[PDB]
């Protein structure tokens, strides 16, 4: 389990508006908040927090750089025959959806810019090499989304699926679409797709919404093998149904060190159960003073994922 | 009766070519006579061939020369570890082949460099290898340890805080001869701003003459080597006394030579000659073996010595009542023909334990822990068959070593 | 021991003759001609860049790598040019544009195969190999692009043996090319990443200290490559020499680098005094420590006193006390102890070889380790941006098979590069 946090830079709007930067990483691994506060005689003081993290990213740190610090390292675990998941998690605005999905201040653009799509270019570099190749291992790709614990197909336009559990207690989405690639190109034609696609309400002025929970994942098949060789489950959290679910994200994450239910831990369960099993979370913080209160609240909930460690 | 003597690293091979040289000077033995009784190795060829090129080049066996054509590195974990080891072996079969040849022999006088690859880390394990395939003997390594300031490896600590814990539970007696301190007589008691390593080489060479040669020489009272880490060692630490000259006269400037006993005696303990930069700053003194040569009247040092003891500045440790062992031989030295050492007829090579090295352990500790509290140049060793273990649980080594030479003394 | 010099590009061709035209004299081997030695230890360690065959033919031991004809067709058409043996011209009759990616990805990925096998029949020559020596320019497409392919190819079929890269990064003040931040930015991502040791030097950095370290009023690039040449001599080949305390790429690398990037040097020749005049022979070593460790006389162009050092390696060569060189070295450590990093109590390696060069009664290679070449990575990484934001010549990469990823990972890569160096400024 690997923790990381990434202040994003204030944008235009919240500079017209004069917005205060908050938020400063003065190190690689701290991340620094400048509470701003009043006492009763509303005497203005700043009460400094500190909060350490595996990689603390600041706001000109880019996508790929990112990438290389949290996800990048994950996909050996899926060559290796793991299971491994990373999350983005914060409030509304934070970035989630720019980092996995594509550049874009409406979160939806280049796809190629993203994690999602710069994790599938190192599937495929890796399956290439050496050690990798005898495996004979093939590519498939998913992108789904989970709404008011519903999930729908964002490959199979927004077809709405059921999930099933077993005795044994293991979960499967039937009806779940995946796709053969070979090419980057040809993940990034998903993802596009699946984008588009993605729940939200009417078309706002600006940006997406994540009303939902967007995962895509990246699965390996020789013939099965545990149920497939190996995958890698992407997901864009929805803004911090949804408590029910980050509450139950916690704990099975900090199951995972040793070993109420919700959807969204429902279908990734078996990426939390195995043994081979990695995960990253990163943490995306607004740096405007006026989301103090909502990036507390996202690095409080990162210190007690990380506390697993 | 004799000791094999194990020159390691290129330093304590030019030492030991010095050390080698004096000898013969002093025993008749011309280029070409009769057969040493030692061995050389080290991990970079081209120093061990200065003794296959340079002088002395046929009183040698190619059997007592182990070289490693490999590589050096100036790093204790590749030259104990990853290279080092694979000589060793071989390096054994010498000192296995030689130890068996003689007749009832008493150890190996080993000679090492302390801040070295091939002389800290190799040894480390060759002196290792030996407290177990003779514990049975005496283990007295000469080393010359880090100069106080003037050191030339970037890593040294690394290499000495190495050498030191690795070889401290299998020496009998470690004999220290500071590089540094041994110029300031260079400058000081010679005159010359012009020391090449040659000639600390010459002088460590006569120091040394003093011990082994001359000692095992018959005399009038006579002091094996055993004889020395017994009344030098007050505890199992492989103990490190420090070695001292007296008549380090230069011959050429100022002749007052004939410096009766009375007079050389008293220049051993002033802390400006001593080839040890330890100057007595407290280390209160815990047993000395004064070792004299030439004409000396036995009361001269009973006298001598006598009024030593009682100078009180001088100041022995308290559980010790009496700590000297006067040692006495016949021979006067004998200089280099005409290298810079004077030539009296009279000596005194006192060697001793002083509480004073708590400084120069601590002086080079400290060195170490800034560069590991930053892990410096950590990568070097990893990569070469070692662990944050061997570095951190050397340096707790070392730390009871702080301790220890502290407590032995400044308390009664 | 080995090593199996590389001439990748022209740049790093044109330098390989004259760093073949020097070495060869500091070695006795004329044209096709043997060893005629004015001495006899010019010869016990030869090996490690040359061959036997003949009796009076040792051949040098390098690699020629270049999509451009002309090139390797004047260096072989010259002085020492026919001493090479032909097998050792891996030309690309192709069109050698000035692409880092025509060079790496399109026109060099071909010629490459055919050069690797090569490497590799040099490689498995004799003895045991040590590493190879690299030159080139980042400022190119054989240089930055097919050069910098030569090593990540290298790398993966010997990461045991060294790679000293010497880098001509693309001067300041005027670039003698236009995209050289591109095949620049590029080919030093793919060094960080590869070769362990990396000699920068600035054509203007040797014209500066060329000009006025050298009254030379005409100072060709005959030159330039000439005085490098000097540099590079005194680091590998002279090592391989006898001393009192010698080294060889690994103590070199071994007490160099301190964080496994591969960090690059800069070199810095001892005497280096205008013919007549100036030959005033004040060598006796306070004058060389004086020379070597000043900014001027720094093939790099960043200038040492704007940020600490982390190693140091003064190569001597040529007979001095132990004593007045293992002492300077330390005045020089206090003198400056502002800007000399302190975690490591002796930054400097004195080392220590016997025999000077040739002609020369002392010298002393540099080899150092500072932090300030950061301010250099900056360079480059600027005009990088400045230019890549807007995409400049970016169609003859791309349309040559490319990636707007591509470059986006160099500059970050070595980017970042420049961040971690001042990690120890501080």
């Amino acid at each position: 389990i690997t923790v990381c946090v990434r202040k994003r830079p204030i944008s235009r709007k919240e500079v017209n508006r004069k917005e205060i930067d908050v938020i400063s990483v003065p190190r690689k691994d701290m991340l620094i908040v400048h509470e701003p506060r009043s006492k009763v005689d509303l005497t203005k003081f700043l009460e400094n927090h500190k909060f350490r993290f595996d990689y603390a990213f600041n706001d000109t740190c880019d996508n790929a750089m990112v990438y290389k610090y949290t996800a990048k390292p994950l996909v050996k675990t899926i060559f290796e025959g793991g299971m491994a998941t990373c999350f983005a998690y914060g409030q509304t605005g934070s970035g989630k959806t720019h980092t996995m999905g594509g550049e874009f201040n409406g979160k939806v653009q280049d796809c190629k810019n993203g994690i999602y799509a710069m994790a599938a270019k190192d599937v495929f570099v890796t399956l290439n090499m050496p050690r990798y190749r005898a495996m004979n291992l093939v590519v498939s790709a998913s992108f789904f989304e989970i709404y008011s614990g519903k999930v729908f197909d964002l490959l199979s336009d927004k077809q709405k699926l059921r999930v099933l559990e077993d005795g044994k207690q293991q979960v499967q989405v039937v009806g779940l679409t995946e796709k053969v690639v070979d090419g980057v190109e040809e993940v990034l034609k998903l993802i596009q797709h699946g984008n588009a696609a993605r729940t939200s309400g009417q078309t706002s002025a600006n940006s997406n919404s994540s009303r939902s929970h967007a995962v895509f994942q990246i699965v390996l098949r020789p013939q099965g093998s545990t149920k497939i060789h190996g995958k890698f489950s992407f997901i864009d959290l929805a803004g911090n149904e949804i408590n029910k679910s980050l509450l139950a994200l916690k704990e099975c994450i900090r199951a995972l060190g040793k070993q109420r239910v919700s959807k969204l831990t429902q279908v990734l369960r078996d990426s939390f159960i195995g043994e081979k099993s990695k995960t990253c979370m990163i943490a995306m913080i607004s740096p405007g003073l006026s989301s103090c209160e909502h990036t507390l609240n996202t690095l409080r909930y990162a210190d007690r994922v990380k506390e697993l460690v | 009766r004799e000791c094999i003597s194990i020159h390691v690293g290129q330093a304590g091979v030019q030492i030991g070519n010095a050390c080698w040289e004096l000898y013969c000077l002093e025993h008749g033995i011309q280029p070409d006579g009769h057969v040493p009784r030692a061995v050389f190795v080290d991990l970079e060829p081209t120093v061990i061939d200065e003794v296959r090129t340079g002088t002395y080049r046929q009183l040698f066996h190619p059997e007592q020369l182990i070289t490693g054509k490999e590589d050096a590195a100036n790093n204790y974990a590749r030259g104990h570890y990853t290279i080092g080891k694979e000589i060793i072996d071989l390096v054994l079969d010498r000192i296995r082949k030689l130890a068996d040849q003689c007749t009832g022999l008493q150890g190996f006088s080993v000679f090492h460099s302390f801040g070295g690859g091939t002389g800290s880390g190799f040894t480390s394990l060759l002196m290792e290898r030996l407290s177990v395939d003779y514990g049975k003997k005496s283990k007295l390594e000469f080393s010359i340890y880090p100069a106080p300031q003037v050191s030339t490896a970037v890593v040294e600590p690394y290499n000495s805080i190495l050498t030191t814990h690795t070889t401290l539970e299998h020496s009998d007696c470690a004999f220290m001869v500071d590089n540094e301190a041994i110029y300031d007589i260079c400058r000081r008691n010679l005159d010359i701003e012009r020391p090449t390593y040659t000639n600390l080489n010459r002088l460590i060479g006569q120091i040394v003459s003093s011990i082994t040669a001359s000692l095992r020489f018959d005399g009038a009272l006579n002091v094996d080597l055993t004889e020395f880490q017994t009344n030098l060692v007050p505890y199992p630490r492989g103990h490190f006394p420090l070695a001292t000259y007296a008549p380090v006269i230069s011959a050429e400037k100022a002749y007052h030579e004939q410096l009766s006993v009375a007079e050389i005696t008293n220049a051993c303990f002033e802390p400006a000659n001593q080839m040890v930069k330890c100057d007595p700053r407290h280390g209160k003194y815990m047993a000395c073996c004064l070792l004299y040569r030439g004409d000396v009247v036995p009361k001269d040092v009973n006298a001598a010595i006598a009024t030593i003891k009682t100078k009180r500045t001088i100041q022995f440790v308290d559980w010790c009542p009496t700590g000297f062992k006067v040692g006495i031989n016949y021979e006067p030295p004998t200089v280099v023909p005409g290298g810079d050492l004077a030539k009296v007829q009279r000596a005194v090579c006192m060697l001793s334990n002083t509480t004073a090295i708590a400084e120069a352990w601590a002086r080079l500790d400290h060195k170490f822990d800034l560069m590991y509290a930053k892990r410096a140049f950590v990568h070097w060793y990893v990569g070469e068959g070692m662990e944050e273990g061997e570095f951190s649980e050397a340096r707790e080594d070392m730390a009871a070593l702080e301790k220890d030479y502290e407590e032995v003394g400044v308390d009664s | 021991r080995e090593i199996v010099h590389i001439q990748a590009g022209q740049c790093g061709n044109q330098i390989g003759a004259k760093f073949w035209e020097v070495i060869s004299d500091e070695h006795g081997i004329d044209p096709t001609g043997s060893y005629h030695g004015d001495s006899d230890l010019q010869l016990e360690r030869i090996n490690v860049y040359y061959n036997e065959a003949a009796g009076n033919k040792y051949v040098p031991r390098a690699i020629l790598v270049d999509l451009e004809p002309g090139t390797m067709d004047s260096v072989r058409s010259g002085p020492f040019g026919q001493i090479f043996r032909p097998d050792n011209f891996v030309f690309g009759q192709s069109g050698a544009g000035n692409n880092w990616a025509k060079g790496h990805y399109t026109e060099g990925a071909e010629l490459v195969d055919s050069v690797l096998d090569v490497v590799r029949k040099e490689s498995e020559s004799c003895d045991c190999l040590q590493g190879f020596q690299l030159t080139h320019s980042l400022g190119g497409g054989t240089g930055s692009g097919m050069g910098t392919l030569l090593i990540s190819k290298i790398r993966e079929e010997y990461p045991d043996r060294i790679m000293n890269t010497f880098s001509v990064v693309p001067s300041p003040k005027v670039s003698d090319t236009v995209v050289e931040p591109y095949n620049a930015t590029l080919s030093v991502h793919q060094l960080v990443e590869n070769t362990d040791e990396t000699y920068c030097i600035d054509n203007e950095a040797l014209y500066d200290i060329c000009f006025r370290t050298l009254k030379l009023t005409t100072p060709t690039y005959g030159d330039l490559n000439h005085l490098v040449s000097a540099t590079m001599s005194g680091v590998t080949t002279c090592l391989r020499f006898p001393g009192q305390l010698n080294a060889d790429l690994r103590k070199l690398a071994v007490n160099m680098v301190p964080f496994p990037r591969l960090h690059f040097f800069m070199p810095g020749f001892a005497p280096l005094t205008s013919r007549g005049s100036q030959q005033y022979r004040a060598l006796t070593v306070p004058e060389l420590t004086q020379q070597m460790f000043d900014a001027k006389n720094m093939m790099a162009a960043c200038d040492p006193r704007h940020g600490r050092y982390l190693t140091v390696a003064a190569v001597f060569r040529g007979r001095m006390s132990m004593k007045e060189v293992d002492e300077q070295m330390l005045n020089v450590q206090n003198k400056n102890s502002s800007y000399f990093v302190e975690w490591i109590p002796n930054n400097v390696k004195t080392a220590v070889c016997d025999i000077p060069p040739r002609g020369l009664k002392m010298s002393a290679t540099f080899i150092g380790n500072s932090t300030a070449i950061q301010e250099l990575f900056k360079r480059i990484s600027e005009q990088f941006t400045a230019m890549f934001r807007r995409k400049a010549f970016l169609h003859w990469y791309t349309g040559e098979g490319m990636d707007e990823m591509e470059f986006t990972e160099a500059e970050s890569n070595m980017n970042d590069l420049v961040s971690e160096y001042q990690q120890y400024q501080d």
